[PDB]
């Protein structure tokens, strides 16, 4: 009999840091005749280079793909009348020195020497989309998505009214048009209680915004292991190049220099391996968030549990750090009350199905009602279509209707 | 990459420092990546150029509580 | 060229070591081969691992796409092309597929006027299918995806409650057709 709207926050990871590692700097630095030996022992250095390159490319075209997908770019109209509706903690803030919004200038900062890695041949390459440039296309995805409901995304922009949207969401999901125009008040006061509670989970909860972090750290992670196997020994006289070509001839430094690199690949191997899995999976979980936001932010999806838990309405995007935000809004009823049904009634010895819903009553009477709401309607035969007897049909029970044309004669 | 120019038509960006492309204002349809929103192309003589990403086509939409547009 | 490499040894053949050199001293350039020439293997397999995980997930999502636009209709919106999808055509390519998706892409748009609901004496006419638009003196009903001018009936809106509570409220006439039989 009533409802409860809430809204979800799902994060899902769509890039990481594009590290490019260099050969010669990260495996002995300012030695000449290191760096020829290097040269003989093969070209592990040209694989590594196009292994890294492709990383970095297919984290490109992955944000590209994730984020890049409207043609044209929507701007909201200066004066906002949603129906009542506060739109502003999602909405751009002219008055903040970033285009993010209030909710988004949260999620940046929630998420967190660099000197002594870029010293030993790690250099992180810049994403080649910029913050502001993520931010503007999840504004006009916002603006697409308010002011034009989900008609942007398969063609040109239709202008439609967010109620009138809404009644579209709702009769999608089968729920009529009567629900919302006569509790648009509560509807509106439900979605803003809503918005101000997940503002306030995410404020007071540092712990959702977890898989980003958990990516940055383990990017942090890996690249301090591979800081520290360069400081291993690896079995020779020193770690360092510069002690052992002091110290040995070159001659006699020719097995150390071979025990240091058959090892100091190797480790360049595994830390690749390993830059290529989790690429791997960053690139199944942007391919989840494409997915998502094509059949969420750009349409209404009838998948169960796909767009977030419940009945579906719609999905507001939110820029993050090395990933997405996803504000699913979703119909969630509530209010429920025990009912007396039968599965079909017969009039005068034929059977009456019901077109949509099912026969319920109170009681006494008997009337029909929706699959999600309780609208008591009385029984007319424009709602319900004949079809043979009520002779096979188990569980009959016998009731009258009401006729339009009978009180016309 | 990662190497000002004052340590070596001349610009400069987040990732670094580039020569011998020349920077222009208006933001056309990049090809070739840069890095950090900048991009370079191959446009008109001929000569290599540097621009900034043209974020998409401009469409507002006007809003209104009750008009619609049917096709 | 990674066969054609020396690998810290004195030639990149084993012809060579064995012509040159007596077995004995030997086992060391050949111990000194393997240890590098089996790591090479071992990154040529796992480097045709992960571009054969690659592949089949392609491959599995390539399959999803097929049995999802060419043997059946799909409501997921960009999912089957971009646009209103009705049917895909499947190709064949080297070493991959092809789809043809042939999509419903609406043009020539006209602004018009709209009301939520018309109720005409007392009692709200919600419609079922399409809204209720007007050219600036008649309402008529046309539905989403296309412009089609229809008189407004008791067939095509239902009545619940009345326009009291309904927000953008406008008072027109409805077409009765039990009305010209009497
Ligand atoms: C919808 O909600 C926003 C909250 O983000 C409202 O903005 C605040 O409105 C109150 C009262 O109107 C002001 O005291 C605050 O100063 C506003 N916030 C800021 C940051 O300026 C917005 O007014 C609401 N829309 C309505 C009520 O129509
Ligand atoms: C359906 O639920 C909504 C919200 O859960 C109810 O609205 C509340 O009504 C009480 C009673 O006056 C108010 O004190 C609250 O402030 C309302 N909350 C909101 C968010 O509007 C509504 O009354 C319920 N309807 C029924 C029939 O139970
Ligand atoms: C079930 O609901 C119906 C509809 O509201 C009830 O019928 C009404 O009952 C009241 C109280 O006796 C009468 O004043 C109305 O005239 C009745 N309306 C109709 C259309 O019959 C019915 O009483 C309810 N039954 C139970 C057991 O609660
Ligand atoms: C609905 O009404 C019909 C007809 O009045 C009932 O059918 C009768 O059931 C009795 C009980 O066995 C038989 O003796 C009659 O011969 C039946 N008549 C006909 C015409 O079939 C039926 O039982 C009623 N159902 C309920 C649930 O009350
Ligand atoms: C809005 O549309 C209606 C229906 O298409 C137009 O009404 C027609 O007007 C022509 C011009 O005289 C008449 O010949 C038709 O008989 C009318 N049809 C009906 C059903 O009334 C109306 O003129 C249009 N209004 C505007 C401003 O374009
Ligand atoms: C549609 O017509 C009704 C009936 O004339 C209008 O209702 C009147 O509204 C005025 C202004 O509020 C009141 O003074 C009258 O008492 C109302 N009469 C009745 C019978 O309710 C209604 O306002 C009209 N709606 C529109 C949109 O024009
Ligand atoms: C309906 O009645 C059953 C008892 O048979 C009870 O368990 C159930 O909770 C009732 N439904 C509601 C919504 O209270
Ligand atoms: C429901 O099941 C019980 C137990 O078998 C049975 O006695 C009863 O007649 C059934 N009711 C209907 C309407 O079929
Ligand atoms: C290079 O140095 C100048 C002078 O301080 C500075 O303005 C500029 O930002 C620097 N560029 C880079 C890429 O560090
Ligand atoms: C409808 O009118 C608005 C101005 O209110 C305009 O921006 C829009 O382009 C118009 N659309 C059509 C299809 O004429
Ligand atoms: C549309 O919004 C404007 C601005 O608030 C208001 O004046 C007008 O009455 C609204 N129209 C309807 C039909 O609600």
């Amino acid at each position: 009999t009533n409802f409860t709207i809430s809204v979800t926050t799902e994060i899902l990871p769509v890039s990481m840091t594009k590290t490019s590692v260099d050969c010669t700097m990260y495996i002995c630095g300012d030695s000449t005749e290191c760096s020829n030996l290097l040269l003989q022992y093969g070209s592990f250095c040209t694989q590594l280079k196009r292994a890294l390159t492709g990383i970095a490319v297919e984290q490109d075209k992955n944000t590209q793909e994730v984020f890049a997908q409207v043609k044209q770019i929507y701007k909201t109209p200066p004066i906002k009348y949603f129906g009542g509706f506060n739109f502003s903690q999602i909405l751009p803030d002219p008055s903040k020195p970033s285009k993010r919004s209030p909710i988004e200038d949260l999620l940046f900062n929630k998420v967190t020497l660099i000197c002594a890695q870029k010293f030993k041949g790690l250099t992180v390459l810049p994403p080649l989309l910029t913050d502001e440039m993520i931010a503007q296309y999840t504004s006009a995805l916002l603006a697409g998505t308010i002011t034009s409901g989900w008609t942007f995304g398969a063609g040109p922009a239709l202008q439609i009214p967010f109620p009138m949207q809404m009644a579209y969401r709702f009769n999608g999901i089968g729920v009529t048009q009567n629900v919302l125009y006569e509790n648009q008040k509560l509807i509106a006061n439900q979605f803003n209680s809503a918005i101000g509670k997940i503002q306030d989970s995410l404020s007071s909860t540092p712990s959702a915004l977890g898989k980003l972090q958990d990516v940055v750290n383990h990017n942090a992670q890996a690249l301090n292991t591979l800081v520290k196997q360069l400081s291993s020994k690896f079995g020779a006289i020193s770690s360092v190049l510069n002690d052992i070509f002091s110290r040995l001839d070159k001659c006699e430094a020719e097995v150390q220099i071979d025990r240091l690199i058959t090892g100091r690949l190797q480790s360049l191997q595994t830390y690749v391996t390993q830059q290529l899995i989790r690429a791997a999976e960053i690139r199944a979980s942007a391919n989840l968030a494409a997915t998502k936001m094509s059949e969420c932010v750009l349409g209404q999806s009838k998948r169960v549990d796909f767009c977030g838990k419940g009945y579906h309405l719609m999905s507001f995007p939110q820029s993050a750090p090395h990933g997405v935000v996803f504000l699913h809004v979703t119909y969630v009823p509530a209010q429920e009350k025990n009912f007396t049904t039968a599965p079909a009634i017969c009039h005068d010895g034929k059977a009456h199905f019901p077109r949509e819903g099912v026969f319920v009553s109170n009681g006494t009477h008997w009337f029909v009602t929706q699959r999600n709401f309780y609208e008591p309607q009385i029984i007319t035969t424009d709602n319900t279509f004949v079809s043979g007897n009520c002779d096979v049909v188990i569980g009959i029970v016998n009731n009258t209707v009401y006729d339009p044309l009978q009180p016309e004669l | 990459q990662g190497v000002n120019c004052t340590e070596v038509n001349v610009f400069q960006t987040r990732a670094g420092c580039l020569i011998g492309a020349e920077y222009v204002n208006n933001s056309y349809e990049c090809d070739i990546p840069i890095g950090a929103g900048i991009c370079a192309s191959y446009q008109t003589s001929q000569s290599i150029i540097a621009y900034t990403m043209s974020l998409g086509a401009e469409n507002s939409v006007a809003y209104s509580n009750n008009s619609i547009a049917i096709p």
